[PDB]
């Protein structure tokens, strides 16, 4: 059975995919395709 | 015969780095190098 | 009594350049069960041959002359060689405590003269210092505890020629 | 220190270790050797000192010259 723990910490967890596939395509049309070795490196 | 010789003004044990193969490329290490320029310098400022 | 001398010293003797000072001379004291009060003359002696190589030894004994001469002796016989700029400065500073004495050495450029208080510049001499600022900190009341700090303070610094072989980077100009 | 003082810039200085000077001599001469190849960059592109092994650089120059002083020729004259 869904204890209610279960469905607020999958809704979390989809969240936190949803962020960080967000904030990672941020990077993505900011950089481009590259390593996150540095930013100052990629500020060239 | 002569000439002018003056020891530097003598100074301090150094922070003291150069790369490996300026040993292969320089002679003279920058202390008896300095005493003859220094000379040179100080020889004929003092002739004027 | 006899003092010891060795065979390969009597090359040194005839060798290197000696200076001798004699550190001080001390009345010790003891009460012993059956004739009374017992004394020894307990003498510091200081050799060095000015190049970089010192010498300290202690001497116990009933009378001054023989004190004195077995810390002369002992002194010839115990050598401990000591890295210098050129004979005349040391390479790092130099802090330094024996038995609580706060010592604090350092170099100073050629030609600055020894500022240096009372044994100390007879020892610096005697070594090969001639261009050291020196202080003594801590309770300064006696002779043999500097003597034997200084050469201890001596010992601690590092030399820079143990690296060119093995640091692959070359150590020269010395331009301030 | 070091490039504290070749790039002349006032550093916030946190500690100081006990070294033997041969080493300190070591640091200094490498990043000397550093800012003649990162000569006129600008200050933050400056690769930073986390981001250089120093070690493995040296231990680089060390293998190639005994590889082109073994593989020197003039050595056997000398």
């Amino acid at each position: 059975r869904s204890d209610p723990w279960v469905a607020e910490a999958a809704r979390r967890l989809d969240a936190s995919a949803a962020r960080l596939a967000a904030l990672r395509e941020l990077y993505e049309k900011e950089v481009g395709p590259g390593v996150p070795l540095s930013g100052a490196v990629l500020a060239v | 015969s002569g000439e002018r010789l003056v020891v530097r003004l003598p100074t301090y044990p150094a922070f003291e780095g150069y790369p490996l193969s300026e040993l292969d490329k320089a002679r003279e290490g920058e202390l008896g190098a300095l005493n003859r320029l220094v000379a040179a310098r100080t020889a004929a400022a003092q002739w004027a | 009594p006899l003092p010891p001398l060795p065979r390969e010293l009597r090359e040194a003797l005839y060798g290197h350049r000696w200076d001798r000072v004699i550190v001080d001379v001390r009345r010790t004291h003891t009460p012993v069960r059956g004739r009374g009060k017992r004394e020894e003359y307990t003498a510091m002696v200081a050799t060095g041959n000015m190049r970089g190589v010192f010498g300290l030894g202690i001497g116990v004994a009933e009378s001054a002359q023989l004190a004195t001469a077995r810390a002369h002796l002992d002194s010839l016989s115990r050598l401990a060689a000591v890295p210098l700029y050129r004979g005349h400065t040391l390479y790092t500073h130099v802090d330094h405590t024996f038995h609580r004495l706060s010592i604090r050495m350092m170099p100073r450029p050629a030609g600055w003269g020894l500022r240096c208080p009372d044994l100390l510049y007879e020892l610096c001499g005697l070594v090969g210092l001639r261009d050291v600022s020196i202080r003594v900190r801590g309770q300064r009341g006696s002779r043999f505890f500097v003597a034997q700090c200084f050469q201890e303070a001596l010992q601690k610094q590092t030399t820079p020629h143990d690296g060119v072989e093995a640091t692959g980077m070359y150590i020269r100009e010395v331009f301030r | 220190d070091a490039m504290a003082q070749q790039y002349d810039v006032p550093a916030l200085v946190a500690a100081h270790v006990g070294l033997p000077l041969s080493q300190a001599a070591a640091i200094r001469g490498a990043l000397r050797v550093k800012a003649a190849e990162e000569a006129g960059k600008e200050l933050r592109h400056v690769t930073q000192l986390k981001d250089w092994n120093m070690m493995e650089l040296l231990r680089q120059r060390m293998v190639e010259r005994r590889a082109a002083l073994e593989a020197g020729g003039e050595v056997a004259a000398r």
